[PDB]
RNA sequence: AAUAGGUUUGGUCCUAGCCUUUCUAUUAGCUCUUAGUAAGAUUACACAUGCAAGCAUCCCCGUUCCAGUGAGUUCACCCUCUAAAUCACCACGAUCAAAAGGGACAAGCAUCAAGCACGCAGCAAUGCAGCUCAAAACGCUUAGCCUAGCCACACCCCCACGGGAAACAGCAGUGAUUAACCUUUAGCAAUAAACGAAAGUUUAACUAAGCUAUACUAACCCCAGGGUUGGUCAAUUUCGUGCCAGCCACCGCGGUCACACGAUUAACCCAAGUCAAUAGAAGCCGGCGUAAAGAGUGUUUUAGAUCACCCCCUCCCCAAUAAAGCUAAAACUCACCUGAGUUGUAAAAAACUCCAGUUGACACAAAAUAGACUACGAAAGUGGCUUUAACAUAUCUGAACACACAAUAGCUAAGACCCAAACUGGGAUUAGAUACCCCACUAUGCUUAGCCCUAAACCUCAACAGUUAAAUCAACAAAACUGCUCGCCAGAACACUACGAGCCACAGCUUAAAACUCAAAGGACCUGGCGGUGCUUCAUAUCCCUCUAGAGGAGCCUGUUCUGUAAUCGAUAAACCCCGAUCAACCUCACCACCUCUUGCUCAGCCUAUAUACCGCCAUCUUCAGCAAACCCUGAUGAAGGCUACAAAGUAAGCGCAAGUACCCACGUAAAGACGUUAGGUCAAGGUGUAGCCC
RNA sequence: AGUAAACUGAGAGUAGAGUGCUUAGUUGAACAGGGCCCUGAAGCGCGUACACACCGCCCGUCACCCUCCUCAAGUAUACUUCAAAGG
């Protein structure tokens, strides 16, 4: 068989990888963005349960960990 | 073709040739059945072919079947007033299962005929409405009756248009 | 697959028919916005009469102006109806001759 | 197609090749003729006497068309179409 | 999807999508005679006006129904229990049927995978920590439904005390809006409902009419239209147009003979309709080596299977794995002696010159031969030596995610460093050379401790059990199948992508869509062409060297190209270029300028266009030996193929070669030289199709 | 091989006109072996994404255009949920 099938897949990966590489300043910012509201959602639903379950504060000694960060 | 080994087993005629309606006292049928051994061959050939056929003409009887926890197979049946019913089925072909589960529990021909002929009752052949649930929808359907205005128009003596003209 | 396969998925499902240009509709009220010719695909030539029209779903789209001659203005009313015109990429709609602002083609 | 069909065609066993190969009388049943058992074929050699075995449950492959036809759940608008003489 | 059909290619077969043919509904265009019947806002948007609930000796009863709508949406069904209601009144009853309890009950998305109190015990106090969920909980989105009918809603705030606010989703009607467009009729005579003891009364329910080809039925002296006519697919004459104008559902048509465009003629189909657009009807038991698909490996769970008892024949050893130790060959380094160069190769340059050769000492690197063996391990991997530990399971199957692994590259930290070596630098090549070639050196390859989790992780062939008979089988590849199970697939491309989620990963990995687009993409073959394609054998004035005389340099002759001129044409790579011409001062002559003629030397004329319409006569391979009707056979009766002489499927008329003939022989030279190739040359030899000119 | 080379004559066509063409004759050699990079051919093979057939097909950057989609600072608007509760 021939490899026109991979030659294709070749071509596209060779020029997401350079696409990549040509923006990966801007990417990187955008990927910080996403992170902080991706841990700003996770706060919401841990607050709408104790909310809804009758509390007016998070259950005493209670803090919300950082659990999208790189450490 | 249909997969499986005698796939005849998923077709509506076969699920239907079963002869046995258990009477209304039978609510658990538990098959107590081993994977290998001679003895027990009826009992396996019993699970195969004719449990379902069983489930179909019983479908709110419960069965449950259970796989090499005992020496031998049998069946046991649990009635609605608590009786408990033991068969044992060990050296028995299928068909022999099927004729002593059918006599000691099993709806006679009698019994199942007067039922059948109780819901006869029910589709009166004068009473008159949709295919669905009559034979003919309308009396003008008989032969000799006025026939219905969409196909044969009715006299001008029986229509209304002229019948309020003449006295208009 | 086998039977115990067959039982988990269920029965196939189709995919959710897609609505055309016209959003399953016979026909759509338009304005137009403007006329203009397009060049057909290889190996077709021509300059096939089209305009760009505001449809009554508020989407803009362009449709072919189908017979020989048109008046069509902007600000103008037209009915469309569905059909592509086959060499030419990406018009998906046609203006009903005899409709609204849109009259019969005049003969020879 | 064409040479398929020939050779179906070509390779059936005809009621008297039956009666042959298996000793028995092949007989006839039609829903016209009622009960009436209608012999079409008989062995020119000697007739067996042990009946053929009658398997409880026939394990014979059978095909989803015509099963899910035989329990009307085969929908098709062009099936069964009006068309002319063949 | 069917009794199927069209469309992928130069061609065949396979696979596959799209479309065609059938039957309905709505809308649009054009068209339209009658009668009967059925049915009849696009919009839970806003509504002018009229009417739609009364009855009856006052109390009551009714106005909670009917009629309407489809916004919302598992309150509709079965069982248990039990109100209200009917049976005048009680009915220990029946009928009917709420609330409550149990059960059952739509679609799509798992990129919604966890929900977050969702349980139980106890008389209570209170105790226990449970409950639901990949057999789909929780969640989002869509939708009235299972139609003698049912459910839900009744302007909105799920509800309606309250609030916003002032209500046709009752009938008729109107505004706005949509592709979507019925009368501001009559009567309570029939039936149904309300009320009354009753005669009766009321009712936009209903009944009888009005409007409308949306449908059905029937009919008509006069009265037919709409769409089609390249193929699929029933049916086109003559003109116009000339890749323009336009046309098609698909394939396609139109570039001067257009059955495909427009007009016209005729024909075909249906017919008071026709059929353009839209929507619906019509679809899982087929597959996964190469077309989409066996997802890198193994184990188990809940379960499934019958391959588990019977009933049996490959235990141990060879290159599994981990740890510790060890070293034969070859390097590096150092030292002595010797040499003056060493390195690099198609050939150079750069580089080194504490360089090279012999000898000796000398690894945190790598493991000739054995191995023509075919073993070990789950896979990845594993082939120098020794020792220790050590290679799960007495049924099978069982996971992208659980659990544990997983080449190379890569990351973090600390070490080792012979050699190799991304990058980088230098040298060379080249139009350029960010390459290929040469040199140098780094990350890296090694060890230790952690990560990362990918592969053409492919023997592209899932595990287990069984078969070699039947139909052996599309093609190729590694013969064809059966049982059972898990995984996976459903035109191409977008896409090893976006988004979401998870992850020690931060330019990452895993999971993985859609919109716009096309009518194909794809797999395997056949033939031809081509190959800076292999082997073998060749060219006899012949491809190279060899032999002889030349051309290419000078002058002249002559052709051609350019330039010039008011001033022909044709040939123009081999196969044009002293060629058509065995021939131009006028003539020839077809050219240019000026002047003249018009039934004209001709029952006219044209050297006008088209050699890509042609005959005629030729160039070219050919300094060839092949061409081929009619048959036969092979390939499963596919495109196609057809020979072996100690022969295995080919037989072949005819044509060419050959043979004969001409010239001085039988030699040589002429002549001859098929079918085809270059739409090769010639419309200007002559003739001629088509088109064009005719003071 | 009576070839190449050299020399000489004649003819076709014109009224005339060629260093051209056609043709007769005279004198009259040298070498002839080896080889396959190049041109080309034959036999047997291999490969092929070309078939308008290698003067083929074909990939990417950039420019220029219509269609769709995603990301995205700040801000605005709309919608959903609450009482399925507590005193
Ligand atoms: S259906 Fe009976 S009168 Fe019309
Ligand atoms: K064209
Ligand atoms: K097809
Ligand atoms: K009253
Ligand atoms: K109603
Ligand atoms: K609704
Ligand atoms: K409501
Ligand atoms: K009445
Ligand atoms: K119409
Ligand atoms: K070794
Ligand atoms: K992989
Ligand atoms: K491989
Ligand atoms: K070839
Ligand atoms: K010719
Ligand atoms: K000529
Ligand atoms: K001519
Ligand atoms: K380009
Ligand atoms: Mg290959
Ligand atoms: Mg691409
Ligand atoms: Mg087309
Ligand atoms: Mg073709
Ligand atoms: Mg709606
Ligand atoms: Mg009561
Ligand atoms: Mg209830
Ligand atoms: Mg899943
Ligand atoms: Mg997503
Ligand atoms: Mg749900
Ligand atoms: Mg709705
Ligand atoms: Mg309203
Ligand atoms: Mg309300
Ligand atoms: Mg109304
Ligand atoms: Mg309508
Ligand atoms: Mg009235
Ligand atoms: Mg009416
Ligand atoms: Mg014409
Ligand atoms: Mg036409
Ligand atoms: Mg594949
Ligand atoms: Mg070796
Ligand atoms: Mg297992
Ligand atoms: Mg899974
Ligand atoms: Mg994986
Ligand atoms: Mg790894
Ligand atoms: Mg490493
Ligand atoms: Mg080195
Ligand atoms: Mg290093
Ligand atoms: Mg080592
Ligand atoms: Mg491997
Ligand atoms: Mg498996
Ligand atoms: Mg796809
Ligand atoms: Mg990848
Ligand atoms: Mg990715
Ligand atoms: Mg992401
Ligand atoms: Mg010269
Ligand atoms: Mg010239
Ligand atoms: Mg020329
Ligand atoms: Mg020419
Ligand atoms: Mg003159
Ligand atoms: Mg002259
Ligand atoms: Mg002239
Ligand atoms: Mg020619
Ligand atoms: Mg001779
Ligand atoms: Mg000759
Ligand atoms: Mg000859
Ligand atoms: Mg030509």
């Amino acid at each position: 068989k021939n490899v026109l099938k991979i030659r294709r897949r070749k071509m596209n990966h060779h020029k997401y990888r350079k696409l990549v590489k040509k923006t990966r300043f801007l990417r990187r910012k955008v990927q910080e963005g996403r992170l902080r509201r991706k841990q700003i959602k996770f706060e919401k639903d841990l607050r709408r349960i104790w909310l809804k379950a009758g509390l007016k504060e998070a259950p005493e000694g209670w803090q919300t960990p950082k659990i999208y960060l790189r450490g | 073709p249909m997969k499986g080994r005698f796939p005849i087993r998923r077709t509506l005629q076969y699920l239907s040739q079963g002869n046995v309606v258990f009477k209304d006292s039978v609510k658990v049928m538990t098959v107590n059945y081993n994977t290998h051994g001679e003895l027990g061959e009826g009992a396996r050939k019993f699970v195969f072919f004719n449990i379902p056929q069983i489930q179909y003409k019983n479908p709110w009887v419960q069965i449950m079947m259970f796989k090499n926890m005992t020496p031998s197979p049998f069946l046991r049946f649990y009635l609605d007033s608590g009786e408990q019913v033991l068969v044992d089925v060990e050296t028995k072909s299928n068909k022999e299962i099927m004729e002593h589960i059918r006599k000691i529990l099993g709806k006679n021909e009698e019994t199942l005929r007067e039922e059948e002929e109780e819901k006869k009752q029910l589709s009166h052949p004068a009473n008159f409405g949709p295919r669905k649930y009559c034979l003919r929808e309308c009396i003008c359907e008989v032969e000799g009756q006025v026939p219905c205005p969409s196909l044969v128009p009715l006299p001008k003596e029986m229509r209304g248009k002229y019948k309020a003209a003449l006295k208009a | 697959a086998t039977l115990n396969q067959m039982h988990r998925l269920g029965p196939p499902k189709r995919p959710p028919r897609k609505l055309g240009p016209t959003e399953g509709r016979p026909q759509l009220k338009g304005v137009v916005l403007c006329t203009f010719t397009r060049k057909p695909k290889k190996p077709n030539s021509a300059n096939r009469k089209c305009c760009r029209v505001r449809l009554s779903t508020g989407r803009e789209a362009v449709c072919f102006i189908p017979g020989e001659g048109h008046t069509l203005q902007e600000h103008q009313i037209v009915l469309v109806e569905g059909g592509r015109t086959q060499d030419l990429p990406g018009v998906k709609l046609t203006v009903v001759r005899g409709k609204y602002d849109c009259g019969h083609v005049q003969k020879k | 197609l064409t040479q398929g069909l020939f050779r179906g065609l070509s390779r059936q066993e005809t009621h008297q090749q039956l009666a042959d190969k298996k000793g028995l009388h092949v007989v006839e049943i039609r829903e016209e003729c009622g009960p009436l058992p209608i012999v079409v074929a008989s062995p020119r050699g000697p007739l067996r006497k042990d009946p053929e075995p009658e398997d409880e449950v026939p394990d014979v492959k059978l095909d989803w068309e015509d099963v899910k036809t035989a329990q009307g759940m085969k929908r098709s608008v062009w099936s069964n179409l009006k068309r002319a003489a063949t």
